[PDB]
């Protein structure tokens, strides 16, 4: 009763029987953006069932020596669907997000994910190694897309900040002996009450496994990551030609 | 005193400025309201004469 859950949006329908709750990040769910809150005057277009619906956008392998990954949002969407045509025909777009992070096991494998949502989450260099170079990262690292990428140095995430203390943001984690899967929801953050889906990414999910996966020989070696995620309570203003970046 | 019609219903002296415009208050910018289609004939705020 805390296990099960079926989650419904649009045609598109999950379920868990090993669930471990739901997160929603800061206590606070999804909304449409006030009249007070607003600026720009167009009346803004909220496509509804089209656009806020599951989409599953990929499958990692997890493996005894993985690092981790993350995925950028809005970015991992922004080719996909009606959403992803919305987003890049208008100039103005918020919503929230349903994540869904799926990870089965056996009752004999083990190991343990961290899920979590990082609010702009700035990508950082090894500036040239010594330290002494301006580097900046390139724009297949600070916008992954759909494939995410891999951390380098998953201890600093990337940008000289201690994964230790990553539990301060919404975050649930898969422990195999325990769930299978991570339900967060996350309401639109910003400092802004619209914004551009192509040039910035409002929050970046981390998966990062901090027990390593293990199991005796013989045992399932193939143990996959699935992201699934969806939209909530989207809005798109500013509307013009398509335009991908 | 005046005597002739004329001189009676002048305008001659009227230091009053009239004035055809008044002030408002405005503390903050004008607000946006809501608007939907309007596909009607005799109405038409683009067209001006500048
Ligand atoms: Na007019």
């Amino acid at each position: 009763s805390d296990r099960v859950a079926q989650l419904t949006i649009g045609n598109s329908t999950i379920t868990t029987q090993e669930a471990a709750n739901i997160i929603v990040g800061y206590g606070e769910w999804p909304s449409y953006c006030s009249d007070s809150d607003a600026t720009a005057v167009d009346k803004p277009t909220r496509p509804d069932v089209s656009v806020n619906r599951f989409y599953t956008l990929d499958t990692k392998l997890w493996e005894k020596s993985s690092k981790g990954w993350y995925w950028k949002f809005p970015d991992v969407l922004t080719e996909t669907g009606v959403f992803g045509q919305n987003a890049q025909f208008h100039y103005l777009y918020r919503s929230g997000f349903c994540i869904h992070v799926q990870c089965n096991a056996s009752k004999f494998h083990q190991g343990a994910l961290l899920v979590a949502v990082l609010p702009e989450y700035v990508i950082g260099t090894v500036a040239g190694g010594t330290g002494t170079e301006d580097t900046h990262p390139p724009y297949k690292q600070t916008q992954p897309g759909a494939d995410g990428f891999e951390l380098q140095h998953p201890y600093v995430l990337d940008a000289g900040i201690p994964i230790s203390q990553l539990t301060v943001c919404p975050h649930q984690w898969i422990n195999l002996r325990t769930n299978n899967c991570a339900t967060i929801i996350v309401p639109y953050i910003n400092a802004l009450p619209f914004d551009s889906a192509l040039n910035h990414c409002n929050f970046g999910l981390l998966v990062v496994p901090i027990s390593p996966l293990d199991y005796d020989q013989g045992a399932t070696p193939v143990i996959p990551i699935t992201i699934t995620l969806a939209p909530m309570c989207s809005e798109f203003a500013g509307l013009r030609q398509a335009v991908t970046q | 005193g005046d005597r002739v019609a004329d001189v009676i219903e002048s305008s001659i002296g009227d230091s009053v400025s009239r004035a055809l415009t008044h002030a408002l208050p405005a503390p903050t910018g004008q607000n946006t309201q809501v608007s939907s289609h309007r596909l009607d004939t005799g109405k038409v705020p683009a067209l001006q004469a500048a």
